[PDB]
């Protein structure tokens, strides 16, 4: 009767989830170095706190903090389950590295590798780390960051008589460059494993600290006054993204959008205009050039980071040759600072540039999820995203006619992604916000969004394409990377890319050539082409008059 | 077979109630919806047991459904009122399809790939209250199946029910792990760019939920084996389509513990002996794509350590490794390569039969599987065997413009090669004589070619450079910030004079008697190439006196007012190469003729490039 | 060990052999100024993913017994690492008797 069910096992071997975790911190190990992380704590020393000690985690003077480390985690997984373990090691471990960091002789060396330890402690099981000790480590880490005030606070140009006679020697902004930037990636990922919990829950994370510490450490980040790190301002508004994308997806918003004011949003969307309006050049990423206008990732901040993969790790080699191997030392092994720098490949200008514009698409992605939060007007959905918004769609118009068509690099299609999605951040600002768009701030940008909306719709006429067999000459023109691509994903990598059947190839021979004629800049998508129709030709505001019109549609056609 | 031409008359159909012109998207709801009759036609036809087995007949009939649903935005959104829209209603019956085509990896991902349009590129017309009515069924229906993958561990579950959720499950997790241009921003969860979204904790949450009901049941059933390798490969698709996929090298990972994650649960997937089935290539697949992807780049440790091999390896038999031929073969081949880069150089030598580099073999054998030549026809899997066994070779090493003389004068670099003065004769004999009029492709390729090797040309008196390492040229690839003219150089070689790839390019095409029918995309191709000479080399003098428009500034005419916009504005991009110039233009007399010729078009069309022009 | 400060792998952390240059047996390689319990515990954490409790043990019995044996027959070199690498074998052999295969034990 019922002899269906499909049967258990008997011997069921539910792996010790403690047991993984000891182990994943055991051999946790960051790119490029040579040793593991708790390998480099087993080589590093604190010699001037003689005796650290929180809550049964002695360090001696001259003991490896390592050994402290390893003796902390074995002693903690017989005792504490899991939900315990992950906290126990996260407040005391904060605690290590807070005495580490207040103290005006010692040095910091264990810092950088106790904070991505940390790291490594959070994201291991998302639902086992309970969120209280997501809000003490992240409140911890932007007092941490605001403990290393200077790092983020150098000055744009140094003086005429800065003499550059000085050892030279990079090791100390080596440690503290890692300092912040796994920091700021700490912070992101407590936003992530904070994301995954149950959507009834945000309210034990959040309250007035958490805001005011992150606008403190976002004010910071993302400057203007000083030079910018690259690799904190990608986490830093992957932070507000992550912000941006709960208050969309918890249930008690309110609580949220009443604790956050209208002076936060009013100084991060002006940063993120300032951001937004940086310039994205391959020649000229790790150059160091005029300030505030090129995203441009400096040479002496290239290394990979907690998250993502972010430059070429030039700078993961000096982790590594940070520390002597052989020995139990606190001061930092002396690494020089213009030996590095050696002329092979601007390959690796073309990938920096694929990460900015996935930043750009990050920044416009999170005015478009707080053009969803403010759906009814507010300080802040206030018509300059008209503004800054069709500045940009108009100048990646402009400079993609001009300058890119032709250029065989690999990041055209994401920049013609860009405008294909800034497009739509006018379109559902002009269609379901045109309440606060005012009359006076139409016309700043009635050159841009006119010009930009007819570079749309230019592309109607169509006698470009037709066909396919110059499409694909064409392409050999334009798209020849993207051909490459599809090769090597058909030969290697794609499941559906072998006995093609003569249906699956013909979507290829649709899309590849819709692809090319989007880069190619005539013809378009239909609907973007129909967005672009609907601004323009629509009357909720007078763009034109019907005599001014015309005189735009026969410079088509019509 | 029986309406194919029935469908064929539907897609005319639906065609004919465009508009009165060619521009019809109709966004809004039309105050005449009897579509929609053929939109519930659609999709009833399509589960059934009969016919849907044929390729074209399926094909044809999701292709008519998807030209529908895309010049028509308001059916997904017209809020069939139960609760929704009835996009909500597309979703799960579009799911039911996907699950009885479980097994051809072209029927789901064809499937997807349109429901990605409808979704991101259809979308992004409604917002928020039509955003959020989907990225809350996706969580919804994700949270049914990982609701009812639970209740199989207290074992009062059926098995056809067991089977069609971890097919479900399946399919929405293969939806969701597609690359980013897929899906967009249309569902909430895909959100955020730079690689890393909510739905990766999900994912890896899932996936182990699955490993932990796998531990938990015990069967042996075989199509459970073979619905069981499909979350191996579902997690291998994870993982190596968020990589950037640069030009003709490794495609990077964004994500170091994505990589982590999917070895190690593979390896979880392979220690508990789950998912061994006769000659199926899908684990194979996964070990050798995710090896290629970790050949000698900085995931190597991070393969070696949580994907560990050395522990499986039992020299002494036949049946060399424990799992099945073609998954053996593939982890003798990862094993091969591993202990090749772990020896030094000197205990390798070179085959000269199979062109890769080996170990002293073994006392036994050991060395057939890993090159016995390779399986059967399983096509990816013999290529990926060849760059896991051939990356090694430290050979000339695979660049843009050798690619485009070797995909077009096949076979050219079993020679000197790297010398320069001869490629130029052969693109000169390839382009005086081996066209009659055939090559309206291969003159535009070989126009590309002369474009990338009239930069190369300008790199010597710039006597170091190569013709191997030159990726792209640092002039006309690369751009800086500020003035992009200031860059060019005003004493720069003649084109006339030096180089003789300008000399190539007015011997064949500029003084060819057809210039007005070459083809759009020929002329396309002899500008691009003429802006990469007259960008690295001074143009020619635009007039002597004798009338003599210079037969590339008379191209310059012909393009600048043509009737395509993509030629003119192409064409637009070398009137201020020939403003830059001295000895020719260090009097002001190639500007007041470019000013006197962009002062002479009043014609409405040309109005957006003269502005481009002007400026 | 009863009266040491240190546990055995953190005094084997502190052990270094600097007259055999490489040692390596079955992936068990020890650099020339490298922690010896360094790579014992890099054994011990790459061999508990891969091998069950049967196979872990004469894994780790037949690799520090390599490392015994090869410290031993030299001439020049100290042998210091040999009795904290007798004291672990030991404590491998003993942890479940019920898991130790006898012909590790015979070895
Ligand atoms: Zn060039």
């Amino acid at each position: 009767l019922k002899k269906n069910m499909v049967p258990l096992n008997p011997n069921r071997i539910i792996p010790d989830e403690t047991s993984l975790f000891l182990e994943s911190i055991l051999l946790h190990q960051i790119i490029g170095a040579d040793l593991s992380t708790i390998e480099i704590l087993n080589r590093l020393k604190l010699d001037y706190i003689t005796e650290f000690k929180f809550k049964n985690f002695v360090i001696a003077k001259g003991a490896p903090i390592g050994k402290s480390i390893v003796s902390l985690l074995l002693r903690c997984k017989k005792t504490l389950t899991l939900d315990r373990f992950i906290d126990t090691l996260l407040e005391d471990i904060a605690v290590l590295i807070k005495e580490i960091s207040v103290h005006p002789n010692e040095s910091k060396l264990a810092v950088p590798f106790l904070v991505a330890l940390m790291y490594q402690i959070v994201q291991f099981r998302p639902s086992a780390t309970h969120n209280l000790a997501l809000k003490d480590c992240f409140l911890f880490i932007c007092d941490l960051i605001r403990i290393y005030h200077h790092v983020l606070k150098v000055p744009i140009h140094e003086s005429n008589m800065n003499l550059h006679v000085e050892p030279q020697i990079f090791q100390y902004e080596l440690i503290d460059y890692l300092i912040i930037s796994y920091s700021f990636d700490l912070l992101e990922g407590i936003l992530r494993v904070l994301q995954s919990h149950p959507k009834q829950t945000y309210m034990e994370f959040f309250d007035e600290n958490i805001l005011k510490s992150f606008e403190f450490v976002y004010k910071l980040a993302l400057t203007i006054s000083y030079k910018p790190m690259v690799n904190v301002i990608f986490s830093a508004v992957e932070v507000v993204n992550i912000i941006t994308s709960i208050i969309l997806n918890m249930d008690n918003s309110s609580d949220l959008k009443s604790l956050i004011s209208g002076s936060w949003w009013r100084d991060c969307i002006t940063r993120l205009y300032a951001l937004l309006e940086k310039e994205i050049k391959s020649g000229d990423v790790y150059n160091e050039n005029v300030d505030t206008t090129t995203l441009h990732m400096s040479k002496y901040h290239d290394f990979f980071g907690l998250i993502r993969n972010i430059g070429d790790n030039e700078l993961g080699g000096l982790i590594s040759k940070l520390i002597y191997t052989d020995r139990l030392q606190s001061v930092p092994r002396v690494i020089s600072k213009e030996d590095i720098g050696m002329f092979t490949a601007p390959i690796i200008g073309y990938k920096m540039e694929k990460w900015l514009l996935k930043l750009k698409d990050e920044v416009l992605n999170i005015f478009e999820n707080l053009l969803m939060i403010y759906g009814d007007d507010a300080t802040i959905v206030n018509g300059e995203m008209l503004i800054h918004s069709s500045k940009f769609l108009s100048r990646e118009q402009a400079l993609m006619i001009e300058r890119y068509v032709g250029q065989d690099s690999p990041n055209l299609d994401l920049r013609c992604h860009l405008i294909e999605h800034t497009l739509t951040i006018i379109y559902r600002l002009w269609k379901d916000h045109f309440k606060q768009l005012r009359e006076e701030q139409i016309k700043q940008v009635e050159s841009q969004l006119i010009m930009s909306l007819w570079r749309f719709l230019v592309c109607q006429t169509e006698t470009v394409t037709a066909n396919e067999r110059e499409m694909r000459d064409h392409r050999h023109l334009v798209d020849s990377l993207h051909d490459l691509t599809i090769k090597d994903q058909a030969s290697y990598y794609e499941d559906a890319f072998e006995d093609l059947p003569e249906y699956i190839e013909e979507e290829l021979k649709m899309q590849l050539n819709k692809r090319t004629g989007r880069i190619m800049q005539v013809k378009y998508d239909e609907k973007f082409q129909e967005m672009a129709r609907t601004i323009l030709e629509s009357k909720s505001f007078d763009l034109t008059t019907l005599e001014e019109a015309d005189s735009l549609y026969i410079s088509m056609g019509l | 077979e029986s309406h194919v031409k029935y469908l064929d008359e539907l897609i005319l159909a639906i065609k004919d109630l465009n508009s009165g012109v060619d521009s019809k998207v109709q966004i809004k709801k039309v105050p005449s919806l009897k579509i929609l009759n053929t939109l519930i036609r659609n999709l009833k036809d399509q589960r059934r047991n009969n016919i849907m087995k044929n390729d074209t007949i399926f094909s044809k009939t999701v292709s008519a459904l998807a030209l529908l649903l895309e010049y028509n935005p308001f059916l997904l959104v017209m809020k069939d009122s139960n609760g929704n829209f009835e996009i909500q209603r597309l979703i799960d019956d579009f799911l039911n399809i996907s699950v009885l085509n479980y097994d051809n990896y072209h029927r789901i991902w064809f499937m997807r790939r349109k429901l990605g349009s409808w979704c991101k590129a259809c979308v992004e017309f409604y917002g928020k209250p039509a955003k959020f009515q989907l990225t809350a069924h996706f969580e919804n229906t994700m949270n049914l199946y990982e609701q009812a993958l639970t209740e199989v561990l207290l074992g009062k579950t059926e098995l056809l029910k067991f089977y069609d959720t971890l097919k479900g499950l399946y399919i929405l997790l293969y939806w969701f792990t597609s690359e980013y241009s897929t899906f967009g921003n249309s569902i909430a969860f895909l959100d955020s760019s730079l690689g890393f979204t909510k739905f990766d904790f999900n994912f890896q949450r899932l996936i182990r939920i699955v490993l932990y009901v796998f531990d938990s049941c015990e069967l042996a059933a075989l199509e459970y084996a073979e619905i069981q390798l499909k979350y191996i490969s579902l997690v291998v698709d994870y993982v190596c389509n968020r990589t950037i996929s640069t030009a003709l090298d490794a495609p990077a990972l964004v994500c170091c513990e994505q990589l982590k994650f999917v070895l190690t649960t593979m390896h979880h997937f392979l220690d508990n002996k789950y998912g061994l089935l006769d000659n199926d290539p899908t684990m194979a697949k996964g070990i050798l794509r995710l090896y290629s992807l970790c050949i000698s780049n900085d995931f190597s440790k991070c393969f070696v350590d949580h994907f560990p091999i050395d522990q499986w390896a039992d020299f002494s038999q036949s049946e060399h490794f424990p799992f099945t031929q073609l998954t053996n073969k593939a982890l003798s081949i990862v094993y091969f390569d591993l202990k090749r880069r772990s020896l030094p150089v000197e205990a390798l030598k070179y085959d000269n039969k199979f062109n890769i580099w080996v170990y002293q073999s073994e006392p036994d054998s050991s060395l057939k599987n890993v090159t016995s030549p390779f399986d059967d026809r399983y096509k990816q899997l013999e290529k990926l065997r060849l760059l896991v066994l051939k990356k090694f070779n430290k050979t000339e090493r695979g660049t843009l413009l050798k690619y485009r003389v070797n995909q077009l004068s096949p076979g050219f670099f079993q020679r000197a090669g790297n010398d320069f003065k001869l490629i130029l004769n052969e693109a000169s004999v390839s382009i005086q004589t081996c066209f009659k009029t055939n090559n309206i492709t291969r003159l535009t390729s070989w126009t590309v070619i002369l474009g990338r090797l009239a930069c190369l040309e300008s790199e010597k008196f710039s006597s170091t450079k190569d013709m191997d390492n030159w990726y792209v040229c640092h002039l006309c690839d690369i751009e800086k910030t500020g003035n992009p003219f200031v860059r060019i150089n005003p004493n720069r070689p003649e084109a006339a004079g030096k180089s003789e790839i300008f000399r190539i390019l007015h011997s064949n095409f500029l003084s060819h008697p057809n210039i007005d029918e070459f083809s759009e995309s020929l002329l396309s191709g002899i500008l691009f190439s003429l802006h990469r000479i007259f960008s690295h080399f001074q143009p020619p003098k635009l007039t002597d006196g004798n009338g003599q428009i210079n037969k590339s500034f008379k191209l310059v005419q012909k393009c600048f007012m043509n009737s395509n916009r993509y030629l003119r504005l192409l064409s637009t991009r070398i009137i201020p190469l020939f403003n830059i110039s001295d000895s020719h233009n260090s009097e002001d007399e190639h500007t007041a003729t470019l000013i006197k010729f962009l002062q002479s078009q009043k014609l409405p069309v040309v109005k957006e490039n003269l502005v481009i022009a002007w400026t």
